[PDB]
RNA sequence: UUAAGUUAGAAAGGGCGCACGGUGGAUGCCUUGGCACUAGGAGCCGAAGAAGGACGGGACUAACACCGAUAUGCUUUGGG
RNA sequence: CCGAUAGUGAACCAGUACCGUGAGGGAAAGGUGAAAAGCACCCCGGAAGGGGAGUGAAACAGUUCCUGAAACCGUGUGCCU
RNA sequence: GGUUCGUGGUAGGAGAGCGUUCUAAGGGCGGUGAAGUCAGACCGGAAGGACUGGUGGAGCGCUUAGAAGUGAGAAUGCCGGUAUGAGUAGCGAAAGAAGGGUGAGAAUCCCUUCCACCGAAUAUCUAAGGUUUCCUGAGGAAGGCUCGUCCGCUCAGGGUU
């Protein structure tokens, strides 16, 4: 068996979360979350409680063991955009796109 | 100036081969029994590596 | 009454775009350039169909020079004797006997010979 | 040497206010290229301090800041960072022939990602 | 072993196919609202203060609806 | 005759919001379920969000919630590079 | 029913048709799953039509005829969505530092000290204009070009003699 756990409609573009859910994507548990605290970005803590989340889930609900957990999938899906305005020189507005993020991810026993 | 032509998908995602983060430097401590950056002082200890401080 | 546009319109472009299947990046995903690219992929199979048959016959005639030399006769002049001996074997026949079986085109090429 | 993003008279000012809290609380937290200038700036006061001699004590005074440090109680009076830099932190380095600082790396601040470190005396 | 020759495999990334998601709101189904008419009625309100408003009124009230310091209603006659 | 880009500008607190000194211009925006039975309780989390548990015919019906196409964005991998 | 001569085609003429919505009549399908939607290697000379399976959860075909808001790839079309450029330009004149605190979290909030800037102003009043932005407590979705525990922001209560 294996647990999911999701953070749906996070403010933080796709792309930004994407660059570091690449990094975890397939290692021990152990390990991904070491690789989230000392990855300086500001993806990491979200996704970091996204996989610890996970991980309860496989400890609580499905009694897996914590200490032999893989992250089996972990992908960032795009949320509803936040449509905003810049005001730009002679009058023209620009648009600004607040986009937001479902981060997914799956720990899997081995 | 301006782009001529829209960038294709798959020569956009050749762009990005490179756009990437590397992994940390990082290794277990011997008292924490942890993760730490090398020459960096080891929090979950509170000093660096096992040196106290 | 009125008319929308309804479901029309997707089942026709939609059909489409499968005939695009497997060709590069938007040329098999959108309508536009989709449309075009099957139907330049029906001008090219329509013009293939003729194409292919003048292919065939080049490459059965260049097999056929080939098995002829092995015998000191050209092409020009095995097809000559052929013709001056009765013989009505096509390209395609004789390209595979002179693949398949090399006695039987020495045979025919032999009738050539006496014929000459 | 470093520009630390400033010109000439602020970063004279950067250097002089870190070395004095340098010299205050002989451990501060602080980004690592401003770190490995107070190294140099810190250790050539605490030099002028164990030389001892007044022409000494006037070098360090044209840098150091005028900051109160502590009010001891003898009629309580107030010592200053020169003071404290001549009397406390210089005769405690007596028998060290240099190296009165060490740098410890800590970690990229959250706000802006700079490498922060802890520099401290002895 | 030396020499000469031939051929394999590889993916930083990419392509095609497939599977599974996300986004988005087309499509279908639906209707509270409209559109055009027909038949009949009615075709005016105002100094006895109009049309149209403002501010108020509830136990708490931002809005709508209702009401006017007798204010989320009063009297009466019938219905129920 | 229309069936939510249609039909009134307006199915929705619309001549509203908004724009304009003003006359004036003038939108967008319908659908949980038969019934709230609208998710007790547990778990990660500061919360958001989620995973269980439960309700329901269905929750991949979870308070902007019938269906949910395409563009577009991803993850996986059979063949190729 | 067969022979003969034909069958490139723009503007354009002529013909026969496909499909869409609605009506009538007849005959049907459908909670044992309608329309729609997705998929497929099926069928017809074309427009097109089936069949099977998924999704969907209530309507819809077929025949003959009738009537039309009846078919879109182009209008620098209109409206909506979403790309590309791109993690790029930019982040709007300026001096900060450390310590302490607060907090889930702090370059960015609070306090302290030092430093620096304006000083015929970057100070103090007052009119216009704005109209609650003022004060206190709580908050951190959105707004703030970053962050945010903070705020001229959100929510309550207040406040002008
Ligand atoms: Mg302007
Ligand atoms: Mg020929
Ligand atoms: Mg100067
Ligand atoms: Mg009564
Ligand atoms: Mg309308
Ligand atoms: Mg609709
Ligand atoms: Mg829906
Ligand atoms: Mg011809
Ligand atoms: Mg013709
Ligand atoms: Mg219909
Ligand atoms: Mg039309
Ligand atoms: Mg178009
Ligand atoms: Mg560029
Ligand atoms: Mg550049
Ligand atoms: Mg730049
Ligand atoms: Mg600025
Ligand atoms: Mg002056
Ligand atoms: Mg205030
Ligand atoms: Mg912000
Ligand atoms: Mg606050
Ligand atoms: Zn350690």
């Amino acid at each position: 068996t294996s647990a999911k756990a999701v953070a749906k409609t996070v403010r933080i573009a796709p792309r930004k979360a994407r660059i570091v859910i690449d990094l975890i994507r397939g290692k021990q548990v152990g390990e991904a979350i070491a690789i989230l605290k000392y990855t300086p970005r500001s993806a990491s803590p979200i996704i970091e409680k996204v996989l610890k989340s996970a991980i309860a889930n496989a400890e609580h609900n499905y009694d897996l063991d914590i200490n032999n957990l893989v992250v089996e999938e972990a992908f960032v899906d795009e949320g509803p955009t936040l449509k905003r305005f810049r005001p730009r020189a002679q009058g023209r507005a620009s648009a600004i796109n607040k986009r937001t993020s479902h981060i997914t991810v799956v720990v899997s026993e081995v | 100036a301006v782009p001529f032509r829209r960038t294709s998908k798959a020569k956009k995602r050749k762009r990005r081969t490179h756009v990437k983060l590397q992994l940390p430097g990082m290794n277990e401590c011997s008292n924490c029994g942890e993760y730490r950056l090398s020459h960096h002082v080891c929090p979950e200890c509170g000093q660096y590596d096992g040196k106290d401080v | 009454p009125r008319v929308k546009g309804g479901t029309v319109t997707r089942k026709r472009r939609k059909k489409i775009v499968k005939l695009a299947k497997g060709y590069y990046g938007s040329k098999h995903l959108l309508f536009k350039v989709a449309n075009q690219a099957v139907m330049k992929s029906y001008q090219y199979a329509y013009r293939d169909r003729r194409q292919k048959k003048r292919d065939f016959r080049r490459l059965w005639i260049a097999r056929i020079n080939a098995a002829a030399r092995m015998q000191d006769l050209s092409y020009s002049k095995l097809m000559h004797g052929l013709k001056l001996a009765g013989i009505d074997i096509n390209r395609k026949m004789l390209a595979d006997l002179a693949v398949n079986d090399i006695a039987s085109f020495n045979t025919l090429a032999d009738s050539a010979k006496k014929a000459l | 040497y470093r520009k630390l993003g400033r010109t000439s008279s602020q970063r004279k000012a950067l250097l002089r206010d870190l070395a004095t809290d340098l010299i205050v609380f002989e451990r501060i937290e602080t980004t690592e290229a401003r770190a490995k200038e107070i190294r140099k700036v810190v250790e050539k006061l605490i030099t002028s301090g164990k030389k001892g001699d007044l022409h000494a004590r006037r070098q360090a005074a044209a840098f150091i800041r005028h900051e109160v440090v502590e009010v001891v109680q003898v009629k309580n009076r107030p010592v200053y960072a020169l003071q404290k830099l001549f009397d406390d932190v210089a005769p405690r380095y007596a028998e060290r022939q240099g190296g009165y600082t060490r740098i410890l790396k800590k970690g990229p601040r959250r706000g802006d990602g700079a490498p922060m470190v802890i520099i401290e005396l002895v």
